[PDB]
Formats: structure tokens, sequence, C-alpha cells
């Protein structure tokens, strides 16, 4: 799966981690920042790995 | 018949020189020929 995004070149660089490895509360809620990447399914699986 | 302790280490001795890639300045690009 994936952990990171990465936003931009050289300047924007904040490897905003994934919801799935992120700093997590007591309860399951996590305490920093995180992305989504939702994405829509197709032939083959490849559930991040396929074509759009 | 006696067979050594293979121990973990793993010696390397190989320098880089100096990334300077983060000085210049990045531009994301596309298709060649911009």
């Amino acid at each position: 799966d994936v952990e990171s995004f990465q936003y931009g070149d050289e300047a924007g660089k904040e490897t905003i981690p994934s919801f799935t490895k992120v700093e997590k509360n007591d309860k399951g809620r996590p305490i920093k920042n995180y992305a989504f990447m939702i994405v829509k399914p197709s032939i083959n699986g490849a559930m991040n790995f396929d074509v759009q | 018949f006696f067979t050594p302790q293979v121990l973990a280490l793993e010696v390397d001795c190989n320098i880089e020189c100096a990334s300077l890639l983060d000085l210049y300045g990045q531009i994301e690009v596309s298709r060649s020929t911009f």
C-alpha cells in the first residue's frame, strides 16, 4: 500500500502521510495531518497500481 | 567439520561526493521540448 504523498517538485515536499501509517490516538483516530486518495477500481485489481 | 561463526557486519568503504541538487531550481516538466 501507499504510506505518504508527495505534492510538488522542489519547494513543496510535504510528505503528508497516508491514513494507514499515521500517529493514532488511543482510540484509533489519528492526531497529525493525512490524505485520502480515493480510487476507482478497475480490471485485474491492482488497487492502487492499476490504470485509471 | 568446523563451521565458522558468520558474524553480521558488512564494511562498505565507498564515498559519494555531494548532492548539489537542492540549490538548483527544480520544475516538474512534461512531454519533451518545453
